[PDB]
């Protein structure tokens, strides 16, 4: 009968009980230790978006990935990321990833000049460069043809495919970089369908740039072909990612450290290492975790 | 209180009854987190959860408490049913002595 | 020099009229790198079409600009009084950047015979010892005509100065002013002076003739 | 507004160092790049060069290269015109203009938008004199203006009030190298003589204002 041990019930508080057990874990590192084994993917003075489009200024197997709040590293290039949010909750589960040269620079364009697409806006080592995973297609010597190269999924994997499109400021930087007036873009897959024409408007200097691209993405099952019709202001995809879906996978924006420790659970606040069905800790959980909940103790 | 060890069959009983009301509690738990899939914002629901968890831990020792003072009383109860010592743990034998001790204090 | 040489060398036409200006280049130019001009008289250059085909930031729906290989053209639809000008075009493509020849828009109006008036040098500028005798061509049309200072048969070139006025407001018309700088002492050798004067407007290349001295 | 001050006119004898200004106004004048047009007296516009004003760099025309320095001054948002020495063939009007060009820092020109008021440069060994201006007898009757320099003469009749028939021809610079223009109006011969036609020409650089009377 020794235990000074409280319980509570509906009608009176603060009860003392013999035989009691917890549910309840309030206790937690400051380290986010990597999930099972496997290390996480952290991107310091990044976000995913400017990881994901091939940014210069920024692995395969990851357990989760972290994200500084602080990174705010990106778009180089001004513009919109459509569905960006939506694309952190497919990034959210992911295992394996195979990173290949969709439609490699040397041949998959030959009417086309692909060494021009460089900006300032987005720079590398004082250089004009521009984003890893894809190519900026301008007209080849006053001649842009419509272009229509098309890639069937022979990977087994769903291809996370991302390509963008310029919207020039001015009317004579559509008719000096695509030459073609009305220019049109179209992007087919089974999932995926969308036409695109350039919004030609002179915008605020962001990046010091007038134009904008905005940024779209889809993922290709297996088996199935995207196609991309082009008469100008398309940036093509070059990179693409063939990637194996995991479950228990999430994004983590924390500023908190993370150590070569290992752990079960892993939230921002800290990792758990609990046999406990609850936890006060934080609502943001990764692999098996005790759910959350807001009590003092239970 | 001083008692660490006791009838057998009534803890045995009262333990794995325990037992298993307390992985049925948590499963009630964890199955109407999953059932409070009603979808600031996720905060609504966050406040809603936390008290419902909370119930159900407030309710289920009311019914604990309830159950271990209902299991004394008919422990009691077995003991005055019956009314060297392992016969009432396990009247006529007694009867006749009783009778006598029963004249003489009357 | 990428030779930019314009078609034609003046363009009459009436306010109201459609005009189209050719720009033609010694080798093919980026489009995007050929402009127009528009330059009144007295006046700086003004931006019309850039880019080839791009209008100008307040620029009117009637000035167009197109190109197709070699060719460069300055389309107006309606030709307001104020469109009377000399237009350029502009390479930006290969340095230097050159300017074509340019085409001035002249209002059109009946052929406009020249009014002829010769002028005695005045007795004031007989004092200093170089007199100068003037052939007024007043309000013609077209602005293409010839003066020849005839000195007693004898045709004088090199003293001789010619200017223009430009095309009036008013009329339409064209007015010379041809000056015979002479020394005093060649000037009383001879006695009779007189300009040939050549023009569209003339049947007959009439020639007006004064005396000296006397009446 | 969005506008480009020139410096003002300049008269100097060959030889000499000239350095003409112009003043970008009302916009981010380091972002537009800054050209130079020539355009000699009676010829065609002629392109010098151009400057980004943030870069400081010089793109000069294979005919004014070395001869004349395209300066730039993004500080105070003007550019320049400087002269080394200035020869007689210098004697022209200059333009500057703000120069048009794709938003994506690529190299391509549209052309020039701005332009700037026009310098007017005189090179000549002549020096300021004055008009000896003497009138024509009359039907028409003229007013000529004779052996001056520079260039500006304001010439009117009756002192601002006969304007019909006002005819007013530009000069022309003699062999002497001094300008010399004559000044008409298409009169009727029905008041001749009996009706006071006064010229009145006035060279405003000396100062030598000669109003003569035209007798018949
Ligand atoms: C635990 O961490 C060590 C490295 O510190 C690693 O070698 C081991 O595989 C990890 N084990 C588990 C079960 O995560
Ligand atoms: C608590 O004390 C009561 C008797 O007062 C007894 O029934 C119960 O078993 C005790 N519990 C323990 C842990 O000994």
């Amino acid at each position: 009968n020794n235990s000074t041990d409280t319980v509570d019930t509906v009608l009176e508080k603060n009860v003392t009980v013999t035989h009691s057990v917890n549910l309840l874990e309030d206790k937690h590192n400051g380290k986010l230790c990597k999930l099972r084994g496997v290390a996480p993917l952290h991107l310091g003075k990044c976000n995913i978006a400017g990881w994901i489009l091939g940014n210069p200024e920024c692995a395969s197997s990851w357990s989760y990935i972290v994200e500084t709040p602080s990174s705010d590293n990106g778009t180089c290039y001004p513009g919109d990321f459509i569905d960006y949010e939506e694309l952190r909750e497919q990034l959210s589960s992911v295992s394996s990833f195979e990173r290949f040269e969709i439609f490699p620079k040397t041949s998959s364009w030959p009417n086309h000049d692909s060494d021009k697409g460089v900006t300032a806006a987005c720079p590398h080592a004082g250089a004009k460069s521009f984003y890893k995973n894809l190519i900026w297609l301008v007209k080849k010597g006053n001649s842009y043809p419509k272009l229509s190269k098309s890639y069937i999924n022979d990977k087994g994997k769903e291809v996370l495919v991302l390509w963008g499109i310029h919207h020039p400021s001015t009317s004579a930087d559509q008719q000096s970089l695509y030459q073609n007036a009305d220019a049109y873009v179209f992007v087919g897959s089974s999932r995926y369908s969308k036409t695109f024409k350039p919004e030609i408007a002179i915008r605020p200097k962001v990046r010091d740039r007038e134009g904008r691209m905005n940024y779209y993405w889809t993922l290709v099952e297996p088996g199935d072909k995207i196609t991309f019709e082009a008469t100008g202001n398309l940036v093509v995809p070059r990179y693409a990612f063939a990637m194996e879906r995991n479950a228990g996978s999430g994004i983590i924006i924390s500023d908190t450290p993370v150590h070569d420790c290992n752990t079960t659970c892993q939230t921002p606040k800290g990792a758990i290492n609990t046999s406990l069905p609850f936890q006060n800790i934080h609502p943001i959980t990764i692999g098996k975790c005790p759910k959350y909940v807001k009590s003092t103790k239970l | 209180t001083g008692m660490v060890d006791a009838d057998l069959k009534s803890t045995q009983n009262a333990i794995d009854e325990i037992t298993n009301k307390v992985n049925s509690v948590i499963e009630k738990m964890n199955t109407q987190f999953t059932a409070v899939g009603k979808e600031k914002v996720d905060d609504g629901f966050l406040d809603i959860w936390t008290y419902n968890a909370e119930l159900l831990v407030l309710l289920e020792n009311e019914r604990t408490l309830d159950y271990h003072d209902s299991n004394v009383k008919n422990l009691y109860e077995k003991v005055r049913s019956q009314l060297c010592m392992e016969s009432v743990k396990n009247y006529p034998k007694y009867s006749e002595e009783a009778k006598l001790n029963r004249e003489e204090i009357d | 020099e990428i030779v930019l040489t314009q078609s034609p060398g003046t363009l009459s036409l009436s306010p109201g009229e459609g005009a189209t200006l050719s720009c033609r280049a010694s080798q093919s130019v980026d489009s995007s790198s050929l402009a127009w001009y528009q330059q009144k008289p007295g006046q700086a250059p003004r931006l019309l079409i850039f880019a080839g085909s791009s209008r100008a930031t307040g620029i009117p729906d009637r000035f167009s600009g197109k190109t197709s290989g070699t060719d460069f053209t300055l389309t107006i639809s309606r030709l307001e009084p104020e469109d009377f000008a000399v237009y350029y075009c502009q390479q930006c493509g290969n340095s230097p950047w050159t300017f074509g020849q340019g085409t001035k828009v002249e209002i059109k109006r009946t052929v406009a015979a020249p009014s002829v008036f010769i002028f005695p040098p005045s007795d004031e500028q007989l004092k200093s010892g170089t007199a100068s005798v003037v052939c007024l061509l007043n309000n013609f049309y077209p602005r293409e005509a010839k003066v020849q200072w005839k000195v007693d048969n004898a045709l004088q070139s090199g003293n001789s100065q010619e200017s223009v006025t430009e095309q009036d407001s008013k009329d339409s018309t064209y007015s010379l002013s041809s000056t015979l700088t002479l020394s005093k002492a060649d000037y009383e050798k001879h006695k009779v002076y007189a300009c040939e004067v050549t023009h569209q407007g003339l049947s007959s290349p009439v020639t007006k003739s004064f005396n000296r001295g006397e009446c | 507004e969005v506008q480009l001050v020139q410096s003002g006119a300049e008269v100097k004898k060959p030889g000499e160092s000239l350095t003409i200004s112009c003043k970008g106004s009302g916009y981010s004048f380091s972002s537009y790049w800054i050209g130079w047009v020539r355009r000699m007296p009676g010829k065609g516009l002629e392109w010098m060069g151009i400057i980004n004003p943030r870069d400081s760099d010089t793109r000069y025309s294979p005919s004014f290269q070395g001869q004349v320095t395209i300066s730039a001054d993004k500080s105070i948002s003007t550019a320049y015109l400087q002269w080394s020495s200035l020869k007689a063939s210098d004697t022209a009007m200059y333009y500057c203009a703000r120069v048009v060009a794709d938003r994506e820092g690529f190299g391509y020109y549209y052309g020039m938008d701005v332009w700037g008021q026009g310098t007017t440069v005189t090179v000549s060994s002549a020096s300021t004199k004055g008009p000896s201006v003497f009138p024509l007898a009359p039907a028409a009757l003229g007013c000529l203006v004779k052996d001056y320099f520079p260039e500006p003469v304001t010439v009117s009749w009756n002192s601002g009030a006969l304007t019909s028939g006002v005819h007013t021809f530009p000069a022309v610079l003699q062999s002497s190298g001094l300008y010399s223009l004559s000044s008409v109006v298409t009169v009727p011969s029905s008041s001749l003589g009996t009706q006071t036609y006064i010229c009145n020409v006035n060279h405003k650089p000396s100062n030598t204002k000669v109003d003569k009377r035209v007798e018949p």
